[PDB]
């Protein structure tokens, strides 16, 4: 039997699934906030 | 009456209550430069925060006001 | 417990490369739960089983 490690050193990242979640809230924190503070801006704008 | 430089507007505002529950509202509100913490690094997140505002107002004419102070 | 030596039983620590590995300390935990249950008993009283 073969076994092909085709996985491109993945095991090599320690608590792969806490560096997963924090990449991902990282990015969709900054989306949300953005999104917001846009959102804010644009209506203050408006007000003045 | 159209002597609109002789006009101003004090307001006593209603006391405003924002529930900060999330970092977005915090970020939200560090965006304004009027909202100014005495303390930068206080932390706002699950406080409940009261604005007792006061708008000072000048007017141009009937609709656009010439200045606005709200402190 | 020699120096060198795995067990017949023992315990094993995953490693951070994630492969589970004895551990000499966990295993010695083990044993000495072993030896004290084998001269004195041990109880499970209020164990829901």
């Amino acid at each position: 039997p073969v076994m092909a490690d085709l996985n491109g050193g993945l095991q090599f990242v320690p608590e792969l699934k806490e560096f997963t979640a924090k990449l991902r809230k990282e990015l969709v924190e900054t989306s949300e906030v953005r999104k917001a503070v846009s959102i804010e801006t644009a209506l203050e704008h408006k007000v003045v | 009456y159209t002597d609109f430089e002789n006009t101003f507007q004090k307001t006593v505002e209603p006391v405003y209550q924002m529930h900060i529950k999330t970092s977005k509202d915090i970020a939200v509100l560090r965006s304004k430069e009027w909202f100014q913490l005495d303390d930068e690094d206080f932390d706002l997140l699950n406080k409940t925060l009261t604005f007792e505002t006061e708008t000072e107002v000048t007017f141009k004419n009937a609709n656009i006001f010439s200045s606005v102070k709200c402190f | 417990i020699p120096r060198e030596t795995i067990p017949f039983l023992h315990l094993r620590k995953k490693t951070p490369a994630g492969d589970w590995k004895y551990d000499r300390q966990l295993s010695s935990l083990f044993l000495d739960g072993l030896e004290k249950a084998a001269f004195n008993g041990v109880t499970f009283k209020d164990k829901y089983v």
